[PDB]
């Protein structure tokens, strides 16, 4: 069952993860957790309007974050915590560039409104020696419940269903993030009925639950990276550009 | 994950389920819901009249939503001891496991028995709430807007008091949403103000002002149950609680 | 028209519906609804995904603890002795008089009941590197009443039921903790604000570092240890009761020291009026309406022998206003078997008419009546507001 | 043993069975047990009221077990000649020939009729009896813990007076027991305190103190009787009675 035989290869097998032109992969097995059942399309119920997914290019994973996570931070310490649609375009415009220049998130800067699931990789190059562990933690609608303050906390987000990252085994965590929201479509950019809070979700968020620990002299710090894949969405309510907005600074 | 379990260390032999109570108290419990439709305090007031209200005046309005109003312990010289004490209720308890809802509301409202006088009820979903602010009983007063008065297209009942003292209402549900927000509602999107409560249960006597006098300062207790059709959704861990039996002494 | 000659019915009316009936009960109301047999109705986009069930939510690791678990720990160390009850505790530092507590949902659930019996988990995550290896007990010991929780040991633990874990290769695994009582269910820990009737939990957990961590020196000595509660299979409540929690939505609380003194609850707001059986309406009495004989009444003062007192708020703004805020005032009995409020111009009136009233003299007295604030006075009339707190103004008499 | 019979010395021929009176007054009385189910007093009060009670109180609370409750002269300024005179009752007469029971009971709580005011009446399991001492009506007073008023979690009834002012309750057996005791108790085992009353059952009105004064020095009666779901157990003799007729007279 054993009997390793390691290569100039190396030894382990890879999983691969292909979307579009983009392809990536881990050599651990993801850590997935699913908050939600698949979504219905219902632009049935809501669009005269033409109704497009371009999954050629949506679907694309992209970086929206990385971050270093050095053992300094405290047990419950959150490293980000990242409302989705909008930090996809939030991080674009924080590489101070338009959004119409990634290929992922030019209809957007078109389309009015939009629904449509998420997937979530959370991958991480923590050494081995490294030991620590990340929770990761997608809440709706976050913004709307103002107490979250309070609830936002390892012990908080370990009751609902989370994805687990140990520093030990640099384990990657997928997570599915099925589109729910008290109304079927997030706009795109301001809408007569509102403008605030434009094209959240809830967010996702990373509080540490261990810290790094090490010997002494060993690797003091670790690194994340997050991409987002942009499934089955569907977007709508063609628009000018020009209506469109430069997304809140966060 | 949260619900994996990497590794059971079973020692327990095999233990003879109860069935929820059902082996013993002849009754299940297991399904959450159905003890959901026991009904609960939601409100409670003291009637008390400002202007010299017309008979199209609503004595006193409140947004109708299973979250329950934000808790009123009262005045630290009126305190309403079963919120200052019994802290909060099981609705909402329960209601903090999620982050949303769809579906109707009981309630079965309370009123002060002397009066004689009838007793008219509007619902108005029209209204949006705004912030958990004012997630609460309002007393209104001078007329300006409709806010204050009976409305026509609105839904209405009627309770006599002289027949009988205690409505029981219906509440549907009615929002162009797929269903609403369940935690305390910051606000922000301002169409997200109408995606909380079903709506705006409002309430007035059609007591002449030299009537009304009468009900000053009269209990009116509100209570509240799902009605069946309700549907909490998606699952959010609970925020920190408080220790009922650990609530301070009044002290001597 | 046939007469209808035959008897008529002979029930017993009651004015309400069950309240804490829940079930197989048919339960009518008036529906605001428009139609006679509408329903709500869950469209295939907005189907309830969650099936809301006390197993549902007791099937749910919440996190509970986090040791630490340091290398130099002896093998007899002990970790932690949380009980063997769903109410485990998960203190927040809320510097709040009322501090918050973290629960795991099956403790949340439970604290509903007043009853529940079965088996507990407790996964527990040795976030460690493989390198470190180590070996614990974690053991069960039915029974233990508090003067016996100490005493403990790992090795006394062992007398009873427990289960020993090397950590190694895999970090992490699940106790799982027996339901052991001489009591086919169990009684809730807590309760509503009602200390007695809070019978403790049946039996304690207990886990202890039976092999001392072994490092690398490349490796960390400390290693974090992770508890999850979670309900176990066998795991249910039964019997409904009030709830021994409450939302950190709203944690405020007010005691009652009775040491404050203000009108009695039904007699606030009040405002200074006037009263055709005070003074023949010719000096101000707070009433807490406008029809007559709606004064407010005010509790009774223990003034010992000797003395006298006069109340004055402890809050001008919340004074009910005549032409002034009334923040001075001396409680007396109405002679109608309770006691008035009168408003005085200060706590000077207001001593003087104490020194009258509990020097025996009466309200008739014109000592009194000259002290009593005339009916012109009433200006506005504005409420006082609410039931503002009255500062017992004693004096020697 | 108790029930053998050594040796029978018939003189009888045959007595015609009466069936217990079926063949008579028409029904049988055999069955003790539906006997058990005619109503008995179970307590009598004058309401009185001593802290300007908020609308949250319960005016009263009382252990709900089948054995009665602890008999209740009243004072010798103030007698209740019913438990004076007509000592003890029916069902507690027969609780005596047993040491379990396990089952329910029926209520129908009577109110004063003058007062208009609505009711509400709390079911709390939770309260363990302590010793036969209290075994008792009791006037709650000023609020400290959450006893002293209503309470969200418990089961809760509200007659309206207005409506009817006699509420018909119904008690469920709730204990994590085989079956609780029947002899007037002790108490001993912590937990055996709550080996007894089925739970505590509280009543409160919701009048306001101002309206509150009417309802002072009102009488309320209470009854009960079994349930049908009721079952004593073990056998017991009786403790030594006292004979009624034989009371001594009020004499002129």
């Amino acid at each position: 069952m054993d009997n390793p035989n390691p290569g100039p290869d190396g030894e382990g097998e890879v999983e691969l993860e292909k979307d579009s032109n983009v392809v990536l992969t881990t050599q651990r097995d993801p850590s997935t957790s699913i908050p939600a059942p698949v979504s219905v399309k219902w632009s049935r119920w809501t669009s005269n309007d033409v109704v497009d997914d371009y999954a050629t290019i949506t679907s694309r994973w992209y970086q929206i974050a990385e971050f270093v996570w050095s053992k300094d931070d405290p047990f419950d310490k959150e490293l980000a915590r990242l409302i989705l649609p909008r930090a996809l375009l939030s991080s674009i415009e924080a590489n101070s560039d338009a959004i119409c220049d990634v290929p992922n998130t030019i209809p957007f800067k078109v389309h009015a409104y939009w629904r449509g699931d998420m997937e979530v990789r959370v991958q991480i190059n923590s050494n081995k020696f490294q030991v620590g562990q990340l929770q990761a933690t997608w809440y709706y609608s976050d913004h709307e419940n103002l107490n979250i303050s309070s609830k936002r906390s390892v012990y908080g987000f370990s009751q609902m269903d989370h994805a687990l990252i140990s520093a030990s085994a640099s384990n990657e965590a997928k997570l599915v993030i099925p589109f729910k929201h008290v109304y079927p479509f997030l706009p795109t950019r301001i809408v007569p009925d509102w403008t605030t809070g434009i094209l959240d979700m809830g967010a996702l968020n990373i509080r540490v639950i261990a810290p790094l620990r090490m010997s002494a002299t060993g690797p003091t710090t670790c690194n994340v990276v997050v991409f987002i894949k942009l499934n089955n969405s569907e977007f709508t309510g063609t628009s000018s550009g020009k209506f469109y907005a430069s997304q809140i600074r966060a | 994950e949260e619900s994996r379990n990497t590794t059971v260390l079973d020692t327990t032999t095999t233990l003879q389920s109860s069935g929820f109570g059902r082996a013993f108290f002849g009754e299940a419990f297991n399904d959450l819901k159905t003890l959901m439709r026991r009904y609960q305090l939601y409100g409670q007031l003291l009637l008390s009249v400002t202007t010299d209200k017309d008979i199209d005046h609503c004595m006193f309005t409140f947004p109708c939503l299973p979250q329950g109003l934000a808790l009123d312990i009262g005045s630290a010289g009126s305190p309403h001891e079963i919120f200052n004490r019994c802290r909060d209720g099981i609705i909402p308890l329960i209601a903090s496991g999620y982050r949303f809802y769809r579906g109707d509301l009981r309630y079965k409202i309370v009123f002060p028995s002397n009066v004689n006088s009838n007793i008219w009820v509007q619902h108005r979903p029209d209204r949006r709430l705004e912030g958990w602010s004012a997630a609460k009983i309002v007393n209104c007063d001078a007329v300006s807007t409709g806010q204050g008065v009976y409305n026509h297209g609105y839904a209405s009942h009627i309770q006599i008091t002289r027949v009988n003292n205690v409505i029981e209402l219906e509440v549907p549900f009615y929002n162009a949403t797929c269903y609403n927000y369940l935690q305390a509602f910051n606000a922000s999107s301002a169409a997200s103000s109408y995606a909380v409560s079903l709506g705006e249960i409002s309430v007035g006597f059609q007591a002449t002002s030299d009537d009304i006098a009468s009900i000053v300062n009269k209990p009116v207790t509100i209570y509240y149950s799902i009605g069946d059709g309700m549907q909490f959704s998606q699952w959010v861990g609970y925020q920190p609680m408080m220790i009922l039996d650990q609530l301070p002494a009044p002290v001597v | 028209n046939p007469s209808y000659q035959q008897s008529p019915r002979h029930f017993v009316p009651t004015g309400m519906h069950s309240l804490a009936l829940g079930t197989n009960l048919v339960e009518p109301l008036h529906a605001l609804r428009l139609d006679a047999a509408g329903t709500t109705q869950h469209p295939v986009g907005c189907a309830p995904d969650e099936d809301m069930t006390v197993s549902s939510i007791a099937s749910r690791y919440g996190l509970i603890r986090r040791v630490q678990w340091k290398k130099d720990h002896a093998k007899g160390s002990l970790l932690l002795q949380l009980d063997a009850d769903p109410f485990v505790e998960q203190r927040i530092e809320g510097t709040n008089p009322i501090s918050l507590y973290w629960f795991a949902p099956v403790g949340v659930v439970s604290s509903m009941f007043m009853q529940w019996r079965g088996s507990l988990e407790y996964r527990f995550d040795i976030i460690a590197s493989q390198f470190h290896t180590g070996r614990l007990i974690v053991g069960y010991v039915p029974g233990l009443t508090a003067s016996l929780q100490l005493q403990m040991d790992y090795m006394k633990l062992k007398s009873s039921s427990y289960v020993v874990f090397d950590l190694q290769e895999s970090n992490s695994f699940t106790f799982e903790v027996p339901y052991v009582s001489y009591r086919p269910w169990w009684v809730r820990k807590y309760g509503g604000n009602y200390l007695p009737s809070s019978t403790d939990a049946p039996s304690t957990l207990f886990m202890y570092v039976q092999v001392p961590l072994i490092p690398m020196e490349a490796v960390s000595d400390t290693i974090d240890i992770n508890v999850y509660v979670r309900g176990g299979s066998s795991f249910e409540v039964c019997v409904p009761v009030q709830p021994s929690l409450g939302l950190n939505w709203n944690t405020d609380f007010i005691l009652r020291n009775d040491e404050e003194y203000r009108a009695k609850t039904g007699y606030a707001p009040y405002y200074a009026g006037v009263w055709h059986s005070f003074n023949n309406s010719n000096s101000l009495v707070f009433r807490w309406g406008s029809a007559s004989d709606q004064i407010a009444q005010w509790p009774t003062i223990s003034v010992p022998r000797g003395e006298l007192a006069f109340l004055r708020i402890k809050d001008g703004k919340q004074a009910a206003v005549g032409t002034q805020p009334w923040r001075t005032m001396v409680v007396w009995p109405s002679g109608h078997g309770y006691n008035i409020g009168i408003p005085t111009y200060n706590a000077e009136r207001a001593r003087q008419l104490a020194q009258h009233l509990y020097g025996g003299g009466s309200l008739t007295d014109e000592k009194a009546k000259q002290l009593f604030v005339p009916a012109n006075q009433q200006g506005p009339g504005k409420v006082s507001n609410g039931n503002p707190v009255w500062e017992v103004m004693r004096a020697p008499l």
